[PDB]
């Protein structure tokens, strides 16, 4: 239930006297969560009149 | 600069003399004229985008 080399392992990003402290780096790839999107259904078809600048 | 200068001067006088008398001598006088600019004149007008769009 146990293998040799167990007390002599080298652990790269584990620090401390006995290599217990984690020092690893976080990996980020852009994804962000802010809130659900919404699509309007009245805007698609209706009566429209343009008054801009008159 | 903000100043300009001009010079001014006086004239002489005629006198009379007879034998044995000394000749009098008269000193001309000087001054100056200076003009300065201090005040700005302007006209300004402002409008709002909400009123511009209509």
């Amino acid at each position: 239930s146990d293998t040799p080399y167990k007390a002599d392992l080298s652990r790269v990003h584990w620090a401390g006297s006995n290599s217990d402290v984690d020092i690893h780096l976080e990996i980020f790839e852009g994804d962000v969560d802010s809130g659900f999107m919404y699509n309007s259904f009245f805007r698609g078809n209706s009566s429209y009149v343009s008054v801009q600048d008159q | 600069s903000n100043q300009a200068r001009i010079d001014r001067m006086n004239t002489v006088t005629i006198k009379g003399r007879t034998p044995g008398q000394k000749l009098d001598r008269e000193s001309v006088k000087n001054d100056k004229l200076v003009i300065t600019v201090d005040t700005v004149t302007y006209a300004s007008t402002v409008m709002d985008w909400q009123d511009d769009w209509t």
